[PDB]
């Protein structure tokens, strides 16, 4: 109790951040309204 | 006896500054009825 010292301190409970940040978008509309085609082979081919 | 002038007691001082000052000051002394009332054997080496 003589002459506070609160920097000098061993114990310190981190004032830690319980998020990350991120701010990668990830839009992609196209590919949510267009369809997929299942093959059975690593070639397709379609007329022309 | 323990004779106790200045019972021991929290005395807060100024700041002058941004923190904060204490003390725990005290003043006690001792008494004996009689110097022959008690005894004190030293304890001593070989010769």
């Amino acid at each position: 109790p003589t002459l506070f010292v609160s920097y000098d301190q061993n114990g310190k409970k981190l004032s830690f951040a319980n998020w990350i940040s991120v701010l990668s978008p990830q839009d992609t509309p196209f590919v949510s309204m267009t369809g997929k085609e299942s093959i059975n082979q690593t070639i397709f081919s379609w007329q022309t | 006896t323990q004779m106790v002038l200045r019972a021991p007691k929290r005395t807060e001082l100024a700041k002058d500054g941004s923190y904060e000052k204490w003390m725990i000051e005290m003043e006690v002394g001792l008494r004996h009825r009689n110097p022959y009332a008690s005894g004190v054997l030293f304890t001593a080496a070989g010769k």
